[PDB]
């Protein structure tokens, strides 16, 4: 799950390659600049 | 000028021929089944030309948004040995049409007329709004190129719409190799950037030669390029071939016409020549420039874009989603003369007025149209005008249905 | 050189900071004074130029044409050396190895020049060697090229047959390194727009995810991040 | 004017990098050498200017009055011309 | 002409990282400077003392001479034996540097306030550049 | 609205100069600076 | 030394467009550094608003075929470039 | 919110100007450019 240690490459999200297959899931912890993510959590709880 | 210049003395290629899209853009709405971007680009056919490929270059397939399409050749052209592909004429010219695939997400897309023998690419464009959602859907694309070419930094000092250059050659190659002129910006090498600002293909058919730098070889682009003021552009003078030998001027040299007489430093120190064995080994000529002139659209201060009507329009609603830039000191009024299916028979555009319409916003007919004669009026200045694509262009219309329930879903 | 010794008599002293020669008429000619009057100025020149540049600082002309066997032609042009600018009128082209670094750099090549070698310098105002013709001799030092001598006037280094670095005009690159890093000092590893982590099967290679991605633009390390493309990159199925 | 002509003769060569003049003792002299000595210095001097400037690079003083008939009267100052920075000698208003 | 378009008198160039003292001697450490049209290697050891109160400016002053073959056995002719006819030809200009305190004529190379070297112009470039950048980081949006 | 695209002149909206008169109205598709109007898209539905 | 005009191959100290000095670029550096910074500022934040500038009105009782638009003061690096416009705004535009 | 004041008051504002033309005339006071009314302090 998303807490990662590369300084050169960015913690966007996950592509999460499936069993026998290819596909994405990220219902998980995460990090973002100025937390635009948190600022979106506020908008999201205003959608709630 | 003080001497010729062989444009690729390395004499080394990189085989990008030059593709054109017709249409090059879309505006549309789609029952593909927020007030979103236009989801998938509707599956639509684009006619094309491509130039300066190999002589009778063969199996040239096409990839749109980098997805494999099928070409149909235009006349003058065969299929490849492969099909969904073209074989050129001897200049590496090919023309035809192909279909924009399904699953092509809204946005700009890279169209890729190629085989291994030559590449070519250029961008299709597609952006605006639907009034009802489903899915947002975008994938985008990107465009650049390289050679062993000549280049020349040159500025513009105020904003002017370049219509063409003028240049002079000492000598030229064959009819099927070419110079391509690109125009580009500048990088922190001090050399050109890699960006395609403008592009045009120029074989020995296209090039004029003189012993005294006077054969006025005119570099016309397909649309113009706006050379902003206060800025160095560069010409990139793409070729595979040395035998395009232009006429440069250089620091304190005998001038070719009248060699008793000798140059400045750079002939045009508001510019810099370059030559490169990879489009990066660039010779910094703080000594030299092309002999050249440059020309712009000396626009008149207004225009009429008198459209042929849309007819049996039969739509109670309307949209403008045309597209253009109006620069500063320009304007793009948009109008119709609406004959209606609501209207009587003698009603004619002559009786109608230039009724204006707003872009990127809905509008009503409140009962059915039947002909829309249209005009956009431009307002402009001496050197610059609005620029509207004939495929950025929609005056869209709609009919509404007479019944269509909100059936809510079943409720436990 | 000990040009102080006759025939050349050259008495100049940079470290006195001698700055003119101050003559008398009716003269028998102790010509140290001329050798010296030239060299006087050339030290202050040297001081003033070497504040601006390193030996091998490239100015104009000076593109390159690395051959396939790896004789580096450098395209002729103006280059700095040791007080002054000199024209590399040579195309003098050197075998680089094409592996690791390659310290490309010049020697200015000393030759002392009598008119006795050079009859073009013997008194063409009368009978040619006609006696006046030994007025003076010269030094001459045309530039010549070397590689992996780092003590030569080093113009370039080539890495693995690349020119190792390509910001030719370069003072704006200090500014660039600075601004991109200011785009990092507040913060600078960010998605300005795009890039997010979708999926798509590679089916051509039906053994990978052909990861579907849109455009994005950004800064990372505060350096400009800009990948606008319709993307499908293979990583293996799980 | 060319000091390669007689009697001045100037047999200097910048393309050789002729670098220094090595004058010879108590000397009945080809004044032929002498133009050619300043010629030697003039090359390196010129190089250290012309690899760096453009002719008409202003360096001091040159604000202006446009005389309102349109005689431009630049208020004088320093300028580059080939090889060297020099005071621009005049306003020379035209 | 070319020096003055680039440099100003008292532009230091190398060395010079003070041998300042409690005695308020600054032995201005040998190094290059621009003075009177020319870059000049300063190679003296002249120790001048300051007071340690108020503004004090340290500056170099050059002084000129004519110097003659009477003073200089070096100006006595290698066409010849030294001590003879022919030999006593031309004299020489020379221009040498000296250290001075508060002299407005001097090319000022350090300035002091209450014994502080309160000035330190450590760059011609990245100094002048950040005097744009962090300042814009105050300005039309900034300062926080 | 004349939907001007002058690359210096930024989208504020409209001063709808009133009929037989002078004044203003701004109910529109028109979008102002980088959608930071988001702050008020949120605060409006909070205020409801 | 001497002067010429409309010889561009002369040592061209200036050009005077329509008897304007065509520009006035008269520093070597601060101008060139602005041609970095405010330029990046356009690149990242073009013709945009930090604050103000909004679209109320006032009538031109001074010229009453006109509005005398009161619109707010305001700021941005507008066109990448250092904008604050503080004004007693009452601009003449036609009436409807 | 908690906010500054909707109006500056109608305060009386004395003034001085210098450096116009010798005995210059019709000098209108233009508060925010808006023509207001001067008390001419005679002399």
């Amino acid at each position: 799950p998303p807490l990662n240690t590369d300084p050169e490459n960015l913690q966007l999200g996950t592509v999460t390659v499936l069993p026998d297959s290819d596909e994405a899931v990220c219902i998980s912890f995460a990090i973002t600049r100025l937390s635009m993510e948190d600022l979106q959590k506020v908008k999201t709880r205003v959608d709630n | 000028a003080s001497e010729t210049l062989n444009v690729n003395p390395y004499n080394i290629p990189n085989k990008q021929g030059v593709l054109k899209l017709t249409p090059s853009e879309d505006n549309w709405i789609d029952t593909e089944n927020l007030e979103e971007m236009i989801e998938f680009i509707r599956i639509r056919d684009v006619s094309f030309e491509v130039k300066g490929l190999n002589p009778n270059d063969n199996n040239l397939y096409l990839l749109f948004d980098g997805v494999r399409c099928a070409i149909t050749p235009a006349t003058g052209y065969r299929k490849g040995s492969e099909d969904g592909t073209i074989m050129t004429d001897a200049k590496g010219t090919a023309k035809g049409k192909f279909t924009i695939p399904a699953g092509i997400r809204c946005g700009n897309r890279e169209v890729t007329l190629k085989n291994a023998n030559s590449t070519s690419a250029t961008t299709y464009t597609a952006q605006g709004r639907k009034k009802t959602a489903q899915d947002i859907i975008i994938r985008t694309r990107v465009t650049v190129n390289l050679v062993d070419p000549l280049a020349q930094s040159f500025q513009y000092d105020e904003n002017r719409t370049i219509s063409s250059l003028g240049l002079y050659f000492a000598s030229k190659g064959d009819k099927q190799s070419n110079v391509v002129i690109q125009i580009r910006g500048m990088g922190d090498q001090g050399y050109p950037n890699k960006t395609i600002y403008a592009e045009t293909v120029m074989n020995a058919d296209d090039i004029k030669v003189s012993n005294n730098a006077s054969a006025e070889t005119r570099v016309y682009f397909d649309d113009p390029m706006m050379a902003e003021g206060g800025k160095e552009y560069a010409i990139v003078i793409i070729t595979e071939n040395s035998d395009y030998t232009m006429w440069v001027g250089t620091r304190t040299k005998p001038k070719i016409d009248k060699p008793n007489e000798v140059i400045s430093g750079n002939p045009y120190l508001q510019g810099v020549l370059f030559s490169s064995s990879n489009a990066s080994t660039w010779t910094p000529h703080q000594n030299s420039d092309l002999k050249f002139g440059i020309y712009t659209s000396k626009f008149n201060e207004t225009a009429t874009i008198e459209f042929e009507p849309i007819k049996d329009v039969s739509a109670d609603r309307i949209v403008l989603m045309s597209t253009y830039l109006t620069p500063e000191r320009t304007g793009c009024t948009w109008e119709m003369k609406l004959i209606l299916d609501d209207m009587a028979s003698s009603t004619t555009f002559d009786q109608l007025k230039w009724e204006p319409i707003g872009n990127y916003q809905d509008l009503d007919v409140l009962g059915l149209a039947r002909q829309v004669k249209l005009r956009a009026t431009f307002e402009s200045n001496r050197y610059i005008s609005p620029l509207m694509s004939s495929s950025d262009l929609t005056f869209t219309t709609f009919l509404t249905e007479l019944t269509g329930s909100y059936v809510g879903r079943a409720i436990d | 050189i000990n040009f102080k010794g006759s025939p050349y008599l050259d008495r100049f002293d940079p470290s006195k900071d001698r700055t003119k020669v101050l003559f008398n008429p009716d003269r028998p000619l102790q010509q140290a004074e001329l050798n010296e009057m030239q060299s006087i100025d050339q030290y202050y020149l040297k001081n003033l130029g070497d504040a601006i540049f390193k030996d091998g600082d490239k100015q104009s002309g000076l593109g390159f044409t690395l051959s396939e066997d790896n004789v580096l032609t450098v395209n002729p042009g103006y280059v700095y050396i040791n007080g002054k600018i000199r024209y590399y009128d040579n195309d003098d082209s050197v075998k680089i190895t094409g592996v690791g670094k390659e310290t490309i750099g010049i020697k200015l090549t000393e030759r002392i020049v009598t008119p006795d070698e050079d009859a073009s310098l013997l008194d063409q105002t009368s009978g040619v060697p006609s006696y006046f013709s030994k007025g003076a001799d010269r030094l001459e030092e045309k530039m010549s090229l070397t590689v992996n001598d780092p003590t030569s006037a080093t113009i370039y280094t080539f890495m693995d047959g690349d020119l190792y670095i390509q910001s030719t005009n370069a003072e704006m690159d200090k500014i660039n390194k600075v601004l991109a890093e200011r785009t990092y000092d507040e913060s600078g590893s960010y998605k300005v727009n795009g890039f997010e982590l979708f999926s798509e099967g590679n089916a051509e290679d039906d053994d990978h995810v052909s990861v579907v991605v849109d455009a994005g633009k950004a800064y990372v390390k505060g350096f400009k991040v800009d990948k606008p493309v319709s993307t499908r990159i293979s990583v293996p199925k799980s």
